[PDB]
Order: structure tokens, then sequence, then C-alpha cells
RNA sequence: GGAUUUUUGGAGCAGGGAGCCACGCAUCGACCUGGUAUUGCAGUACCUCCAGGAACGGUGC
């Protein structure tokens, strides 16, 4: 596309199914209910994949941003 | 011109071409090897060629010398306690010095890292069995007078001396 | 090699030192009186000098001028002796030649230089007369073994120790010197009436930061003593002596810190596995004790000197004070041996900022100067 | 808001505090900083896998702190208050 | 208030615990913002800060001389001894 | 700040810096920056395992510096 | 003031020729660097460079045909200056082959500079032979060799050697 | 003189397949066509993969944001 | 917002230790005041990668393989 | 700012303040906090009410903890439940 | 005054077993024996090839 970026495409998200990945290799898939100027996350129904397996249903969660590796659309 | 701190402190100082920090104590007419503590430990290796030395001793401990070229000058002898004060001492070049028994070349034996000889272009050399004797005696060396000791001269050097 | 001339520039190497040292303890006496005053109240045996010939100054009849100075001449006089051990050790450890001497028969060259340059190498005194240390030890500064405070063995600096203490005690009831008093404590008091539990560990950690300190000190203001000699002393007193303490009512004291009624269940208990215990958990500990103790005993004139000077400088003003710290730095820091027409200067066109760069760029006030400058010896 | 300033009131209260570094602080604030830089006094500090040291006094980068461990009686909605 | 925290023990003798583990003790001479330190007359320790351990005191002791730590590596400090009056 | 003056100073003369990774670098600093940044020269390397090399030119970032060795020239700032 | 070496064993890793060639090489004079690569094109091979030309010109003539780790080495003066050279210190026929000058006498004599002079392959005119014996005329097949035996004897004490400049 | 930002303009305008080495991670690296960035070096990754150098296994993700934090090298490949 | 001073090292040949042990070589094409670097002809530590971006984050320590 | 606060992720954090309502804490340490929020701020400073603090060491573990302040680097993730319920 | 050089974290976690001695997996590197190719004037990630050896070294889990 021309110039997609960052802040936009994230926006683009919110309203969406997300996973999230962090440095610690953890993932979490929820609902993007928000992001901040930090990047930090807001997931509604979140669940907890570790090794790519279902391992937890835990609702509503904040992420902090530096825990953050990369964000996909899922 | 004895060895001096005064000396030594306004040594050309530099990385040499093998990458390691030496200091240039060459041409000084020196006679005794002494006061060595003013470098204060922190060359690879010192080059003491072009001097009028007599004994290869007087060291201060120096852990970090590696490299001791003597070219040209008069060792006759050397010290008994070198490896006390100079560990890792891997490469020592004696060509062109005043070495003349094979038994003046036994205190090379306790230099347990000393791994590059040269002993060219002195009188011990042309005695009988010069390399086999050093060979024997020395075992850690790997190359002597620039030529790789090989497993057949150190069987050959294992029966003669045995 | 022949051995003989080897042997022989030994012992006249040898006797080249002594000569030097007999000629420092000749132009100062000190060096040799204080030496040996300390080493008096070490080993007892030790003969000293007339009292008179002490404070005169004197060796014989000439009484010579009072002098950092006997310090410094007596680290170097330890060096040489240091040296002079050394070519000792070393020592208890024909026509043949007289022809290759012919070697090289034309050289046109000097040989002024196997008793001169030793002769030299070991000498007072620069180009002439500028620093009384010789070429054997031309880098030898005190400074660098001897703090401001300390004053080359005049004061040894304890305020440091009294900070340490400070953070050891909890609090700050604590002044300078009611420290001092503490360390007054230390043959019996600084064992009976320990300043603090003499199994605490910060306690102990502390005694021996200061038991090291004093040590070092000591030995380091004394050079001309034989440090080996003193610590056998020392240690083997600690081994022989150290049931020493006794008391006619309780018995025997141990450094368990309990007493015992007689020599008998002493000794048995010498053995336990109590004693074993301790014995071989606070050994370094008590040692380092023992030593803070008979080192501060040797050193009992400094500590009553830095004391003194405690209370001096705390009885002092601001400008006092000052001013002493100002004459205790110079000490340090000193050689150890002494040697209107205003509109017509811009009419005329003077004091314009102007500048010579080949000159130490320097600077030139006036036009008309700088044109004179052309013509100059510099 | 700025929480820092509330762990500033803390002067004169005894707290432990546990490291990043896992080691684990009692001792009594001196004073912290905007830094949370924290310095206390009459300290028992057990890092991991020791026995305690006790110090007169020590002060730690901010940045090297856990949390603290507040005692029970704090009156948080006092301190809260600006 | 009275930033004083750090220039009282200014001058002193000082116990400084790094990132790694290791024992940094020298004079504290200066700090800044960052806490980056400057300590002299400092030697490292790695195997223990000794309180009076009968077997010895000093394991892996090195004298360095004058340090300056950078405060990122800087976890915590403590008063060692006095300041040498020197 | 007040550390950074005393490292400027040291321009010029013989240094040892560790790294955050341990490896230890002796020589002449050239240039040191505002945040650390070295740069020096006719350098010793001593690496985690014990060995050698010898280098010509380097540049260190501050951030990735542990701890600089200055000479004791310097101690002789006194004021603050 | 470079040296070029070839005929080396190319077994011996980098680091240790390197290493060994100047140890060798340090009897003569400081050898300020040395370059020696094993590509296919530059394996056994090697440049020595020294301070001193004199040290240069002593190497060559004294270690012609060393053995080396098994091999003769052949040395020879390199065809340009080495990059350090040039650095350090900052005409058409320069460098000349035919070095014509005087001052070398001393029952001197036209065999002994024809086996001086025959030392290099560029052996090629040698005119030392009249009641003289001080003349010399030395035309060497290239400036290298021409080079070499001037750099071997450049300073016989001083005699003159001047190239046909 | 290039800048590195500049790079990055270039590596967006080409739409050039990117391979990401990411921080104090050695077995996984991220690869994608950059859409867009940021200030902060946040990339957009298109058609992304992580990439196991250890297992030879490629798994697919899509539309990828990569937080700059994580970035030590940036290469480009001709796949 | 101060420039590390790396004039004196562009269009030189560098050797680069990176974060995580890994170590490449290439030639500066130039710099940021993040210290994020452009290395042309690069090689990791040996497979060609070409011209590359080095976020100054994770750059330990280089090293010139010339004379500057 | 407050607007960010509210509406932002952070609206977890002033979501909980405001209702006194439970939180779980997954913790840089490998510990999860479990407990009510009085205060937090940007960094995600927190100081705890009734924490419940849990972790494993395979041997689980808890303790409890009336009162505590955390520093903010140490958050990985903040949780949002019917937890307090 | 939480977005690359310091203070709002890239940290976190994993080693005993067998009889003083010895050790799983993956990647990279010199490296050591034989033999063999090249005789080439350079400024260098490394540098012939063929067969055999690694009780070698570093890094990660």
């Amino acid at each position: 596309s021309l110039p997609l970026n960052p802040k936009p495409f994230l926006n683009g998200l919110t309203g969406k199914p997300v996973m999230v990945k962090l440095k610690w290799g953890m993932e979490y898939k929820g609902y993007l209910v928000s992001v901040d100027g930090y990047m930090n996350m807001q997931l509604a129904n979140t669940e907890e994949y570790i090794d790519g397996a279902l391992s937890g249903h835990l609702g509503e969660v904040l992420i902090r941003c530096n825990n953050v590796l990369y964000i996909r659309g899922v | 011109v004895k060895l001096t701190a005064e000396l030594i402190e306004q040594a050309a100082q530099y990385t040499n071409a093998v990458r390691d920090r030496e200091l240039d104590l060459r041409g000084y007419k020196i006679p005794v090897i002494e006061n060595l503590g003013a470098t204060l430990d922190q060359f690879d290796a010192i080059d003491f060629s072009d001097n009028e030395i007599r004994k290869l001793d007087g060291f201060p401990l120096l852990r970090r010398l590696k490299t001791l070229l003597v070219n040209n000058n008069r060792i006759c002898r050397i010290g008994e306690g070198l490896d006390q004060a100079l560990p890792c001492l891997t490469e020592l070049i004696l060509t062109n010095n005043s070495l003349v028994e094979l038994g003046d070349l036994d205190p090379l034996a306790s230099l347990k890292s000393l791994t590059y000889l040269s002993i060219l272009r002195n009188p011990v050399t042309n005695k009988k069995h010069y390399r086999l004797y050093v060979i024997y005696k020395v075992p850690q060396v790997r190359v002597l007078d620039f030529q790789k000791v090989k497993l057949k001269e150190r069987q050959e050097a294992e029966k003669m001396f045995k | 090699e022949t051995i003989l001339e080897q042997q022989r520039r030994y012992h006249e190497e040898k006797e080249r030192l002594m000569d030097v040292m007999a000629k420092e303890m000749l132009t100062k006496k000190s060096t040799l009186r204080d030496q040996i005053n300390s080493d008096h109240r070490t080993r007892a045996m030790q003969d000293r000098y007339m009292e008179v010939s002490g404070n005169l100054r004197d060796l014989y009849d000439d009484k010579d001028g009072l002098r950092a100075e006997f310090y410094n001449r007596l680290k170097q006089i330890k060096e040489f002796h240091r040296k002079h051990p050394n070519e000792i050790c070393v020592p208890m450890s024909l026509k043949a030649r007289e022809n290759p001497s012919e070697e090289a028969q034309n050289l046109v060259e000097f040989t002024d230089e196997e008793g001169y340059g030793r002769y030299l190498d070991l000498h007072d005194c620069i180009n002439l007369k500028a620093s009384e240390k010789l070429d054997y030890i031309t880098y030898l500064s005190i400074f660098d073994q001897l703090f401001d405070i300390p004053k080359e063995r005049k004061n040894a600096e304890y305020k440091r120790y009294l900070e340490m203490l400070l953070e050891y005690l909890q609090d700050y009831t604590d002044r300078v010197k009611p420290l001092q008093d503490q360390n007054e404590l230390f043959f019996e008091k600084k064992w009976e009436n320990g300043t603090f539990p003499g199994w605490p560990k910060e306690t102990s950690s502390a005694l021996t930061h200061a038991g090291a300190h004093l040590d070092l000190s000591a030995f380091s203001s004394w050079e001309e003593l034989a440090s080996l000699g003193l610590d056998r002393l020392k240690s083997a007193l600690l081994a022989l002596g150290l049931g020493t303490l006794e008391e006619r009512a309780q018995r025997l004291f141990s450094t368990k810190s309990l007493e015992s009624l007689d020599t008998s269940l002493f000794a048995k208990n010498p053995k336990s596995k109590g004693t074993k215990r301790d014995t071989e958990r606070n050994k370094d500990i008590a040692f380092l004790e023992a030593q803070i103790y008979e080192y501060v005993e040797i050193l009992g004139e400094q500590r009553h000197l830095t004391h003194e000077n405690v209370q001096r400088k705390q009885a002092r003003t601001g400008e006092e004070r000052e001013e002493e710290e100002e004459e205790q730095i110079s000490e340090s820091e000193s050689e150890d041996e002494e040697n209107i027409p205003y509109w017509l200067y811009k009419l005329h066109g003077l004091n314009i900022n102007y500048n010579c760069e080949i000159c130490g760029n320097y600077t030139y006030r006036g036009p008309k100067a700088f044109q004179r400058h052309f013509a100059e010896w510099r | 808001m700025k929480l820092v300033r509330f762990l500033m009131k803390l002067s004169h209260e005894t707290v432990t505090i546990e490291l990043k570094n896992g080691t684990q602080v009692h001792g009594t604030i001196t004073g912290v900083d905007v830094s949370m830089n924290t310095h206390l006094k009459a300290v028992k500090m057990t890092l991991k896998n020791r026995e305690p040291v006790q110090l007169e006094t020590l002060s730690i980068r901010g940045n090297n702190i856990r949390y603290f461990i507040l005692p029970d009686s704090l009156p948080l909605d006092t301190l809260l208050v600006d | 208030g009275k930033s004083s925290k750090m220039l009282q023990h200014i001058d002193y003798r000082m116990r400084c615990i790094l990132q790694d583990g290791r024992i940094f003790i020298g004079t504290f001479k200066a700090f800044d913002k960052h806490m980056n330190l400057i300590l002299c007359d400092c030697d490292e320790f790695r195997k223990i800060k000794p309180k009076n351990s009968k077997q010895a005191e000093r394991e892996e002791k090195r004298v360095l001389g004058l340090v300056l730590l950078r405060g990122e590596n800087l976890v915590s400090m403590t008063v060692e001894g006095p300041p040498p009056k020197d | 700040g007040v550390p950074i003056k005393v490292l400027h100073e040291a321009e010029g003369h013989i240094v040892t810096c560790e790294t955050n990774t341990g490896e230890v670098y002796r020589g002449k600093l050239i240039e040191a920056e505002d945040n650390m940044n070295c740069q020096m020269s006719n350098i010793t390397v001593t690496y985690r395992d014990g060995r050698v090399a010898q280098l010509e030119q380097v540049y260190i970032r501050g951030s990735k510096i542990r701890f600089l060795i200055l000479p004791d020239m310097l101690k002789n700032m006194l004021k603050s | 003031h470079t040296i070029y070496i070839n005929n080396m064993n190319d077994k011996i890793k980098k680091e240790e020729l390197k290493r060994s060639l100047y140890a060798l090489f340090s009897q003569f004079g400081h050898v300020v660097d040395i370059v020696a690569l094993k590509t296919m094109k530059m394996r056994g091979q090697a440049f020595v460079i020294f301070k001193e030309l004199g040290s240069s010109t002593n190497a060559l003539r004294q270690l012609q045909g060393f053995p080396f780790y098994g091999k003769p080495m052949r040395i020879q003066y390199a065809k340009t200056d080495s990059d350090i050279i040039s650095k350090m210190r900052g005409p058409d026929y320069p460098p000349n082959y035919i070095l014509f000058l005087n001052n070398l006498p001393e029952e001197t004599n036209e065999m002994m500079l024809s086996m001086l002079f025959n030392q290099f392959p560029g052996f090629k005119e040698v005119r030392l032979v009249p009641g003289r014996h001080d003349i010399a005329f030395v035309e060497f097949e290239n400036d290298g060799q021409a080079g070499a035996a001037r750099d071997a004897l450049q300073g016989f004490k001083a005699m003159k050697i001047t190239y046909a400049k | 003189m290039v800048q590195p930002i500049n790079l990055i303009f270039r590596y967006l305008q080409n739409r050039s397949r990117i391979q990401v080495w990411l921080y104090e991670q050695v077995n996984m690296r991220i690869e994608g066509c950059i859409i867009g960035f940021d200030e902060y070096m946040n990339l957009v990754l298109d058609d992304a993969e992580e990439i196991h150098s250890k297992t030879k296994s490629r798994k697919q993700l899509g539309r990828i944001m990569l937080k700059g934090d994580n970035i030590t090298l940036l290469q480009s490949v001709s796949n | 917002a101060h420039p590390p001073e790396l004039k004196k090292f562009m269009d030189k040949k560098l050797s680069l230790k990176l974060n995580g042990g890994r170590h490449v070589q290439g030639i500066l094409r130039g710099f940021d005041p993040f210290m994020n670097l452009v290395i042309d002809e690069c090689v990791e530590m040996q497979n060609n990668i070409g011209m590359v971006v080095i976020r100054g984050n994770s750059i330990i320590m280089l090293e010139a393989l010339e004379r500057v | 700012e407050e607007e960010e606060f509210n509406t932002g992720p952070l609206s977890v954090l002033t979501q909980s303040v405001k209702n006194n309502t439970q939180v779980l804490i997954n913790c840089r340490n490998n510990k999860k906090l479990l407990g009510r929020v009085k205060a937090f701020d940007r960094h995600c400073n927190m100081v705890l009410e009734n924490v419940k603090e849990m972790w494993t060491e395979p041997v689980n573990k808890d303790r409890y903890i009336s009162k505590m302040f955390l520093r903010g680097d140490s958050v990985i993730v903040v949780l949002r439940n019917p937890l307090i319920a």
C-alpha cells in the first residue's frame, strides 16, 4: 500500500481480533480494545497460547509496551 | 648506558606488525638486563636486538611478555629462574649470540609455554647432535630455528639420550 | 666464565653498597640512631649509643646538622640492603682466555665505567645538586607510601577508621576522641573490656582492617628494621605464650573467651570439640587482634603524638586550622632536599590588541612596538 | 499521580524491599529521591542464597527495586493526598 | 530537599555492588545524575566481602586504582570505612 | 556531569575499558564523547577466556561500557 | 625498503608465517610490517617492510636461499614502494639500472665487484679494473637487481655509485 | 553519505523483502515487506515469517507490526 | 542530540561486534545521532549479505580494518 | 492525560482503582501478584492491598502481603476479570 | 522528564550421572597426519585438493 505506518495500522486493527507475541515467547489472542502512545495494549476475551497451544482463557488484559515483540491481526 | 626506567620511559612504544604491544630497546649498548619493573608488565614482547647483554637474566615478574627478540647481543648464558619471572614466554629469538655448550641451553627446559625458539648463528649450533639435544631437553618447542620439530626427530632424540 | 671474576665483582659491589649506606649514616647519624632506638624496644638486647651522641647528632667528635629526608634515605638504604642481600645470596650459591682477549684489537674507546658507574650508581645526589636520591633509586617517592595526614610517620590517620567505626556501632554517640579512647584498650583490656562483643561480625571485620593498617604503617615508618625478624618474633610469641593471660582468681583465660580453674582443665580443654571449633574458625581474627596489640604497643609514641594532634586541631579556630593544614600540605609536597595618557596611546597607536604568531603566539599592544619586534633577540 | 512522591514521604518507616536481582532488604528509610534512589539505616540485607548481613547504612539505585513491602499500619489514604 | 544523601558519603571509603555481583571498594570522590561514580584507590573483590572469615578474608582481590564506574551497572553502596586523610 | 569532565581529561592517556560483555581493552584514549563513546588506539584486548589480541584502532559505544580505569595522574576536581 | 619473498612453503598458517618472518628478519633492522596472503595468486609469497633501507639490502644478501620451513627462500627488491612507506615519507628514469661512480678502491677488483655484482642475476656490465680499481660501472639487467646490489653495499665505508640518471 | 533511516525509506519504496535480526535471540529472525515505519523504527511488515535458523522451519504471520526494540539488524533478501 | 564522532571512519572497512556474540564486517556508509549505521558489502561471520542497517542500540564495539 | 488514563489501555488500572476490584499481575520475577489497586501511575508503579503473591518453585507457593509498592518496570501483564466477584 | 548512551528492565530459566577420573544435541572455527596442486610483486572476513584424525576451542538449549 501507499505508505502504511505503524500507528494507523494498529488503529485500523482496534476493534479486531489480534495476537501479540511477547519477547518472552508467550502469546495472547483477543480483541484489541485500544492502544496508547507508548504502545501499551488492551485486549478483551484474551486467550493465552504458550508453545502455540491454548493454555488459559483470561478475559480483559493490559500488556505493558516494553514486553511486546510484535502484533499480528488474526 | 645502563638499562633504566628513564631509558625505558622515552623508548619507542608501538603495536607491531604481528599485532602485539612491543617496546623498542634496540641499539642502546645495554650490557645488563635490569629495571624492567618500569615497563609495568604492559608489553607482549621486548626488542633487545643489537645490544651487549651477556646473560638472559634479571627479569621481574612479567606476565604479559610473550616475545623476546634478542638478536645480535653477546648472550653466553641463560638464567635459571626464567619461568618464575616469565611464565608465558612463547617465542625466544637468540640469533647471532655466544651460546657455546649444549648444557648452557638447559635452562630453557623450564619455560613451559616456549614454542618458538631460534638459536642460529651461535657456536653451539655446530655441536654434534645440537638439534636432537634441543628437541629432547626442550620438548615444548614446536618450531626450532624456523624448521618444524617433526615426530621422527622426537623419536630419534628419544633413542639417543633415553 | 671464570667464577673468580664473578665472585670478585660481587664482593666488590657489596663493599660499594656498605660504603654508600655508611656514607649516609655518616652525613646524618639520625638515620641510624632513629632506627636503632625503635629496634631497642623490639629486640631488648640491642645495644644503643650514648644519649649525648643521639642528641647532639654526632657519631664521634663532629655534631652534624639536623635534617621527610630521613625517611627517604631510610627507604633508599632499604632497597640498598635488598640488593646486598640478593648479591650475598647468589654469591653463596688462563692462556686460553687471554688469547681470546686479543679479539677486536682496533677499538678507539676509553673505558672508565666499571667502578665509577657503580660508585656513582649508589652515591648521594640531578646535574649537580638537586636531588639527594641516588641513580639506583631515582624513581623512589615517599608520597606513594605515606598519605599527607601521616606526615611521613609523624601521625597515623585514624579518622577513616572512626568513620568505619561509626558504621560498625550503628550510631553516632562516638567521637573521634572517644574512638581513640577505645583504641587505647589495645595486655588484657582489649580482651576483657572489649568495645563490642568479640564474636560480632562487623567488629571482627573492622578489627582486621585496622590491624592490617597499623602493621603496614609500622613497617612503613621504620624501613631500616628487618621486617621478617619482627614478624617471626611476634608469631612465636603468639604460639608459645599467647595461657599467657593468668588471673589469681579466675585462672587462665582463652582468646573461647572463657576462664579456667587450673592449668589442668585448661589443657584438657584445648583438645575439646569446642576449642577445636573456635580455634579453627576464629584463628585469623585472634592473630590479627594480637598483632594490632603488639604493633600498637611498638607505636605508643606515634599514637600519643596523633591523639595530641587531634586535640590541638580540635581546639583551633577557622583561620588556625586552615594555616595548620597549609603547613601539613607544604611539608607533604616539598623537595626532600632544598637548594593615564588615554588619547595619547590611541594617537601613538599603542594599547591596541595585536599578535605575532612566530613568537609564542605572543601579544603586542602597539604597532610601533611590533614593528620593533622585527629586530629583537627572541 | 507521581507515586515516587508517595515513597518520598516514607522517611523513618521500616520496610522490606525486594530487588530485581532477588536480594531482600529490610531497613529504615532515611530518604527516597525523584529517581526512586532509596537510602536506609539499620539495614539487614539478604542477598539471594546468603545469610543476612547488617549494615548501618545502604543506598539503592532506584531502578534496581522490584517492590516495597510497607508497614501494615501504614495509613495509605492519608499519604495519597497531595 | 537536601540532595546530601550522596554528598555526605563523599570522600569516604565505600563498598559498591555491581549488577553482575562484583564488589568495588574505593574512595568515593564524585558522582552525577546517572550515578556514574569516581572511585580512588579502588580494588575489586569477587568471592566475599569479609566479616572476618577465619580461613581468609580475601580471595580474588584485584588492584584497579582510579576507577570511573557507569551508573547503569551500579546496584548499591554502603560505607566501608572513613576517609583516608591524605 | 563531574565524572564526564574527568574522563575528557584522560584523553591522550593510556586507559583500560571493560565492556558489558567483559572484554578488556587497554590503550590510548583518543576521543571520549559526552555519552561515554570511546575512540582508542594501539589496543591490547583480553577476552573472557584469558587470550589476548592486538588492535590498531577501536571505537566502543558508551552504553555498552561497564567501566573505565584512568591514570592516577588525574587524582590530584577536589572542590566538589 | 620492502623485499619480496617467494618460494615459501604455503602449508604454514598465515599468522605463524608472518610471526616467523618477523622473527627471522628482525636481526637486520626494525620490520615495520609484513604483507602476506594465502589467495591462489599470492600464496607462497610475502612482502617484508623495513624502516631502514640498509636493513633491507643486508637482509636480501644474507638470507638469499635460506631454508625456511623446508624450502630455500628467494628474495628480491619489490617492484613498487609499499603503501606504508609512502605514507611515512609524505625525475622519470629512477629507479635506474646502471650505477657508475667511484670511491671503492683498496685492492678492490673486477672479479671482486664481478662476484658481488654476480650475486645478482642482473649481472650485466662490470667495469672495475684499471690502475684505478676505484671506478665502478655496473649495468644490472634490471633496477630491482641493480637496486638489490646497490642496497646490499649501499654505504661501502663512503663509496660513490651514481645510477646513470 | 547514506543515512540509516533513508535506507529504510528505500526498502519501503522498493518493496524488497527484508530480513530482521532480533535482539538477544539468534535462533529466530523475522522476514517481511516493509509497508511503513515510524520514528521509533517500529515496522509494519507484510506477508511476514518467523525463521528458525536451528529447525529450518518457517512460521507464517501475515500482517505484522514489529516493535523496533527487537531490531539488531536490517538486511534485504532476493526471495 | 549529539552526533557520534564517526566521520573519520566513513568509507572505511570495519569489524563490528554485536550483541548475541554476533560479528559482521563491512564499509561504513553513514550514521545518525542514535549510532544507527549503514554498512555496505556486509559479511556475516562467512556469507555476503550486501548493504545493511545496524541499529546503534545493538552495537557493542567497532574496530577499523584500515588506518584512519 | 487523564483522558489517556481513562480510555487508553491503562483504563484497566483506572477501572480497578475506582471499583476497588481485584487484578492479577503477571510479573517479571515469574511471580504473580493478586490484589487491589490503591494507586498507579504511567510506569505502572502501584500501591497494592490484600496481595496474594503466587509463584512456583515442581511446587506451588503463595504468601499474603497486606500493603506494598510495585515498581512498574516489573510488569509484564495486568489482568482484570470476574476475579473480585 | 517510560521509545536506541544510564532511572521505569532483554529478562527469565536449565547440570547431575557412572566407576580422583570421564561425560547429551546443534552450529562455526581454526587443527593434527599423510599425500598432492600452484613459482604467482601484494596491503587481506578464510583461502590448493584428496584421505584419515579430533580423550580441540567458543556459543545456545
